[PDB]
């Protein structure tokens, strides 16, 4: 799953 | 009449392709995510470039991008309209 400013990975 | 941020299912990449063409900062799109089916997205174009965020629901089935909580998706974009979607840029929803 690419990647979301508000999703921390 | 409908709302004009709502762009059904569209790829993240043609968000973007969409975004980078318009000439406003703030200029955003609504989504529904095609990596993980269910959820929306919010794309939003800011100083030459183009963020997404995810649209968050909690355990009371409220939507959020970070702490302020709300029962619908128009309620979460109108907020946003004059509080910044971003913790560290100050990106306020504009429409295209």
């Amino acid at each position: 799953a690419p990647s979301y400013v508000n999703v921390q990975n | 009449g409908s709302m004009a941020w709502f762009f059904g299912k569209i790829p993240r990449a043609k968000a973007e392709e969409m975004l980078s063409k318009q000439r406003h900062d703030g200029a955003f799109l609504i989504r529904e995510s095609e990596s993980a089916p269910g959820d929306f997205s919010l794309s939003v174009k800011f100083g030459n470039d183009v963020q997404h965020f995810k649209v968050l629901r909690d355990g009371a089935g409220k939507y959020f991008l970070w702490v302020v909580k709300f029962n619908s998706l128009n309620e979460l974009v109108d907020y946003h309209r004059s509080t910044s979607v971003s913790r560290n840029q100050q990106i306020f929803l504009r429409d295209i």
